[PDB]
C-alpha cells in the first residue's frame, strides 16, 4: 500500500535538518538527498560556526554585495576578496564560499565514512569523536581525487552543484553547498532505514581535517 | 665599479631625536588601515614584527657606523668601506626613502588638519580637481599638502635647523597623548572587540564593501599579519637620524647603537599598545578610514578627545615631517660633491650657505609626488627603499667583517688554516654573500609566489624551498667558517654569520609583501637610478 513516505537527514545530535516527501510504496522510492553541507553542521561541531544555530536555521553572515540583492549597507567584499586566507566553513557566505572551493578543488575534497551499520570488520575505524575515519581505507564515499568507493556501503556522496553554479548562489547568502546522496543498492535492499543510519564526513584538507556526523533515516505514515 | 674613498649630545638626546622622528605617521594614522585592511586587531604583531626586523636593521648600522669614524648616512659609509656602486645604489635608496617619507608625512599632516577643521580643503579639491586615473593616481590630489612641501622647503632654503628644543617639547606632548591614547583604550575598550564573529559583523554606519573576514583576533590570516607588518616598517623608520645627526655627540659610537635601540623599542611599546587601543575600543572592520583614533574615540563616547589626539598627532606628524625633509637635501649633496649625482645639485649657494638647488629639487619632487599619490601608496614605495638600504648596509657588515685590513682545495674553504682574514677569505665570503643574497631572494619568491603551492604540497615548490633553505645555511656555515677580521669595533653585531643573514631574509620578505605597483614604481625609480649613475655617475666621480 502507499504512504506518505519522507526521507529525512540529520545532524549529528539527531535533529531533522533537511527532509523530502512524497507518496509511494515502501521500500520502493529512493530519491538524490540534497541536504545542504552546512545544515549537517548546524549544532555540530564547533568548526563550522554554526554549533549555536538550531536546524532549519537561515543562513548567517551578512549579504554579498556581488549578490543579486545589490549593493546594501554593510555588505561583505570578502565574496569577491581572494578566499585563500579563509577557513572552510559555513558562518558566513564568504566562509561558505572557500568551503565550496575546498569541497570541489581535485586536490581537496571530502570523504565519508559509515557508522554503526558498519561491519565488525570495521570496528577499528574509531568512534564518532574520529567521525569513524580513525585511519585511511574506512572512508566508503566522498569526492576525492582517489574517488573511494564501497559494494557494501548504503550510499555515495558526490557535489549536487558544480563550482560555477555554487558561487552565485553562495554570493546570494543561500545556502550554497548542496550534496547529493543517491542510495548504493545495498541501501537499496536494506531495510533498517527506519531506526537510522549515520556517517562521517571529513574534509580532506592541510591540516584537522575537520568533520561532521550526519545522519538519514525514513518516515511513513498512513495516507 | 667599486672606488672607495679615502675617509655634546647623551644617549638621551639621541633616544629623544630617534623617538621624535619615528613616532608619527605611522600610529596616528596608518594604524588604522593595517588594522582595517592588512592585519586586523592580529596589527600588534604585525608591529611586533616590524620592530624586531627594524632593531636588527639598527644593530647593524652601529656596526656599519661603528666602522667609520666621520659619523654621517650609511651612503658615505657605503661609499668609504665598499665602493662607488654600491653606495650610490644605497644613497639613491636613502634619497627615495627621504623623498617619498617626505610626501607621505606631507600627506598625513594635510589629511590631518583637513579633517580636524571639517574637511573643507578635500571638497575644494575633489571639487574643482581630477586626475582621472583613479587605478594608479589618488583620488583627490592634496594641494595642502604641496603647500607644506613648498613652505618647509622655502624654510630649509633659508637656513633653518633641528630645533632639538621644540623637537623635545613636541615629544613630550606626543608621548602624554599616546599614553592617555592607550589608557582610555584599556579603559573604554573591551576584548570583547578582539573576539567579534558572524553576529557582530554589522557596523553601525552604513559603510558599503566592507572586509569582515574571519573574524576573531586574526581575521585575515597570518598573511594579512605579514603584509600588515611590511606596512607597519613605514612606522618605524626615522632612527637613522641618530647616526646622521649633525651635532656632535658625547660618545658617538657608543651611544649611537643604544639610542637607536632604545628608541627602537619605545615606539615599538608605543605602538603596541595604541594599536590594541585601537582595535580594542572599535571593531577593525568599523575603523574610520579618514580618522581611525578619533573615530574610535567618538563611538566610545568620548568625543572630545578627538581634539587632544588632533593636538598630538599634529605634533607628532610635525616632528616627523621635519625627521623626513632635514636629511632630504644633505645626502643628495654628499652624492653631489662625490660626483656621483649631477654636479651643480652640490653647488651651495652664497647668500645662505645650504644645498639650495638640491633642496630646491628634492622638495620639488616630494611636493609632486605628494600630489598625485595616495598616502598608503608613498608609504608602500618608502618602506621598499628603506627595506632595501637596510638589506645593503646588513649585507655591507657580513661582507666587511670577513675582509682583510685595507692595505681552491674544498678543504681548504671549509676550513681556511689562516688565522686571521686573507684576501683568499675575503673573496670568499664576498661570493658566499652573493650567493645567499641570490638564494635568499629565490626562497622568499617561492615563499611568496609559491605559497599557495607550497601549501598544495607540489613536489618542485617542495624541492625549490627546502634545496634553497638547506643551501642558505650551507653557505652561512661557509662564511661562519671563515676568520673575522681581529680590527676592533666600538660596537659590533653580535652573531655576525647569523644576524645580519635574518635581517637580510626579513627585509627581502617584508618587501615581497609589498603590492605589484609598488615594485613597479620602485623599479622604474632604480631604472632611473641606474641610468643616472652609468650615464653622469662613473665618468664625473670626485674619486676617478
Ligand atoms: C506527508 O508527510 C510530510 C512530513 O510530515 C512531517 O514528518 C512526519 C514524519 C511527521 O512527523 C509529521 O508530523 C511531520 O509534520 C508532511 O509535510 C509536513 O507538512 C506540514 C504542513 O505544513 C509542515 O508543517 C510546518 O508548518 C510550519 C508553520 O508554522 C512551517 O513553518 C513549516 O515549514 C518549515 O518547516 C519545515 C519543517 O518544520 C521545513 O520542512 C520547511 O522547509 C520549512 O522550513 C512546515 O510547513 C511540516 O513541516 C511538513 N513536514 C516536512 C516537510 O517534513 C506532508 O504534509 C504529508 N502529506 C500529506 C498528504 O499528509
Ligand atoms: C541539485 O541538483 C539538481 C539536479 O542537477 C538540481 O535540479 C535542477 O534544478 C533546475 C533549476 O531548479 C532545473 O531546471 C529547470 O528545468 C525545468 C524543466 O524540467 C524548466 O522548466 C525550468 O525553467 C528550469 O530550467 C532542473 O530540471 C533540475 N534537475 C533535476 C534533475 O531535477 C537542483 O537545483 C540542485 N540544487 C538543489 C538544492 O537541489
Ligand atoms: C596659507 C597657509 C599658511 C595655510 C596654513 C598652514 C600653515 C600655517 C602650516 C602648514 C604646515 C605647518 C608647519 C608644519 C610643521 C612644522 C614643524 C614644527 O617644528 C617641529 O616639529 C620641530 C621638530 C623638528 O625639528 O624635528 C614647527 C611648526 C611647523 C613649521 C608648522 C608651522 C605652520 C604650518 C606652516
Ligand atoms: C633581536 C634579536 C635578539 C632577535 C631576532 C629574531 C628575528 C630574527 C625573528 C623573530 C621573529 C621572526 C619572524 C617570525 C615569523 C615569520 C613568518 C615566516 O613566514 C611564515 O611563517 C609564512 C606562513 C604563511 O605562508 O602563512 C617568515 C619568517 C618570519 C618573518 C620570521 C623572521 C625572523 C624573525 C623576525
Ligand atoms: C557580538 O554579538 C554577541 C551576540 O549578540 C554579543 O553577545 C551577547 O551580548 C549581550 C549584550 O547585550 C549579552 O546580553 C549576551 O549574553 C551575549 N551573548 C553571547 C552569546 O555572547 C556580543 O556582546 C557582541 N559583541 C560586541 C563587541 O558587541
Ligand atoms: N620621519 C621619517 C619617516 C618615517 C616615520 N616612521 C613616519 O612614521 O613617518
Amino acid at each position: 500500500q502507499v504512504y506518505n513516505i519522507t526521507w529525512e537527514v540529520t545532524n549529528g545530535d539527531r535533529e531533522t535538518v533537511w527532509a523530502i516527501s512524497g507518496n509511494h510504496p515502501l521500500w520502493t522510492w529512493w530519491p538524490v538527498l540534497t541536504p545542504d553541507l552546512c545544515m549537517l553542521a548546524l549544532s555540530g561541531p564547533p568548526h563550522w560556526g554554526l554549533e549555536y544555530q538550531a536546524p532549519y536555521s537561515s543562513p548567517p553572515g551578512p549579504p554579498c554585495c556581488s549578490g543579486s540583492s545589490g549593493s546594501s549597507a554593510g555588505c561583505s567584499r570578502d565574496c569577491d576578496e581572494p578566499l585563500t586566507s579563509l577557513t572552510p566553513r559555513c558562518n558566513t557566505a564568504w566562509n561558505r564560499l572557500k568551503l565550496d572551493q575546498v569541497t570541489h578543488k581535485s586536490s581537496e575534497g571530502f570523504y565519508v565514512c559509515p557508522g554503526s551499520h558498519r561491519p565488525r570488520e570495521a570496528k577499528s575505524c574509531g568512534g564518532p569523536d574520529s567521525f569513524y575515519c580513525a585511519s585511511w581505507g574506512c572512508e566508503t564515499t566522498g569526492r576525492v581525487y582517489w574517488k573511494p568507493s564501497s559494494s557494501w556501503d548504503y550510499i555515495t556522496v558526490d557535489n549536487n552543484l558544480t563550482t560555477s553554479q555554487a558561487v552565485q548562489v553562495c554570493k546570494d547568502n543561500k545556502w550554497c553547498n548542496p550534496l547529493a546522496i543517491q542510495f548504493t543498492n545495498a541501501g537499496k535492499q536494506v531495510t533498517s532505514w527506519t531506526t537510522g543510519h549515520y556517517w562521517g564526513l571529513r574534509l580532506y584538507v592541510s591540516g584537522r581535517d575537520p568533520g561532521l556526523t550526519f545522519g538519514i533515516r525514513l518516515r511513513y505514515q498512513n495516507l | 665599479m667599486l672606488r672607495r674613498k679615502v675617509v655634546c649630545l647623551n644617549t638621551y638626546d639621541l633616544v629623544a631625536l630617534g623617538v621624535g622622528s619615528t613616532l608619527g605617521a605611522g600610529v596616528y594614522v596608518l594604524a588604522g588601515a593595517v588594522a582595517r585592511e592588512n592585519a586586523g586587531p592580529a596589527i600588534v604583531i604585525s608591529f611586533l614584527i616590524a620592530a624586531l626586523a627594524s632593531v636588527l636593521a639598527g644593530l647593524c648600522y652601529g656596526e656599519f657606523g661603528a666602522r667609520v669614524p666621520k659619523t654621517g648616512s650609511a651612503y658615505l659609509y657605503s661609499y668609504v668601506t665598499v665602493g662607488e656602486l654600491w653606495a650610490f645604489i644605497t644613497g639613491w635608496n636613502l634619497i627615495l626613502s627621504y623623498i617619498i617619507g617626505t610626501s607621505s608625512v606631507a600627506r598625513a599632516w594635510s589629511a590631518t588638519f583637513d579633517e580636524l577643521i571639517g574637511k573643507p580643503i578635500g571638497e575644494f579639491s575633489r571639487q574643482h580637481m581630477a586626475l582621472n586615473a583613479p587605478g594608479v593616481l589618488a583620488q583627490t590630489p592634496d594641494i595642502f599638502a604641496v603647500i607644506i612641501i613648498i613652505i618647509l622647503t622655502g624654510l630649509l632654503t633659508l637656513g633653518v635647523k633641528e630645533s632639538a628644543m621644540v623637537n623635545k617639547i613636541f615629544t613630550c606632548i606626543n608621548v602624554l597623548v599616546l599614553c592617555f591614547i592607550v589608557v582610555s583604550g584599556f579603559v573604554k575598550g573591551s576584548i570583547k572587540n578582539w573576539q567579534l564573529t558572524e553576529k557582530n559583523f554589522s557596523c553601525n554606519n552604513n559603510d558599503t564593501n566592507v572586509k569582515y573576514g574571519e573574524g576573531g583576533f586574526m581575521p585575515f590570516g597570518f598573511s594579512g599579519v605579514l603584509s600588515g607588518a611590511a606596512t607597519c616598517f613605514y612606522a618605524f623608520v626615522g632612527f637613522d637620524c641618530i647616526a646622521t645627526t649633525g651635532e656632535e655627540v658625547k660618545n658617538p659610537q657608543k651611544a649611537i647603537p643604544v639610542g637607536i635601540v632604545a628608541s627602537l623599542l619605545i615606539c615599538f611599546i608605543a605602538y603596541f599598545g595604541v594599536s590594541a587601543a585601537l582595535t580594542l575600543m572599535m571593531p577593525y572592520f568599523c575603523l574610520d578610514i579618514d580618522s581611525p583614533l578619533p573615530g574610535a574615540f567618538k563611538h566610545q563616547g568620548w568625543e572630545e578627545a578627538k581634539y587632544a589626539v588632533a593636538i598630538g598627532s599634529l605634533c607628532a606628524l610635525s616632528t616627523s615631517l621635519l625627521g623626513s625633509m632635514f636629511p632630504m637635501p644633505r645626502v643628495i649633496y654628499a652624492m653631489a660633491e662625490d660626483g656621483l649625482l649631477f654636479k651643480f645639485l652640490a653647488k651651495i649657494n652664497n647668500r645662505t650657505k645650504t644645498p639650495v638647488i638640491a633642496t630646491v629639487t628634492s622638495g620639488a619632487i616630494a611636493a609632486v609626488m605628494a600630489f598625485l599619490f595616495e598616502l598608503k601608496d608613498l608609504v608602500d614605495l618608502m618602506s621598499i627603499g628603506t627595506l632595501l638600504a637596510y638589506s645593503l648596509v646588513a649585507a655591507c657588515v657580513l661582507v666587511l667583517r670577513y675582509q682583510p685590513e685595507q692595505p681552491f682545495s674544498l678543504k681548504s674553504i671549509l676550513s681556511p688554516k689562516n688565522v686571521e682574514p686573507s684576501k683568499f677569505s675575503g673573496l670568499i665570503v664576498n661570493i658566499s654573500a652573493g650567493l645567499l643574497a641570490a638564494l635568499i631572494i629565490t626562497v622568499c619568491i617561492v615563499a611568496v609566489l609559491g605559497r599557495e603551492a607550497l601549501a598544495e604540497g607540489t613536489l618542485w615548490a617542495v624541492f625549490v624551498m627546502t634545496g634553497s633553505v638547506l643551501l642558505c645555511m650551507l653557505v652561512t656555515g661557509i662564511i661562519w667558517r671563515q676568520p673575522e677580521s681581529k680590527t676592533k669595533l666600538s660596537f659590533k653585531v653580535p652573531f655576525v654569520p647569523v644576524l645580519p643573514v635574518l635581517s637580510i631574509f626579513v627585509n627581502i620578505y617584508l618587501m615581497m609583501q609589498l603590492d605589484q605597483g609598488t615594485w613597479v614604481r620602485f623599479a622604474v625609480w632604480m631604472l632611473i637610478g641606474f641610468t643616472i649613475y652609468f650615464g653622469y655617475g662613473i665618468w664625473h666621480s670626485e674619486e676617478a
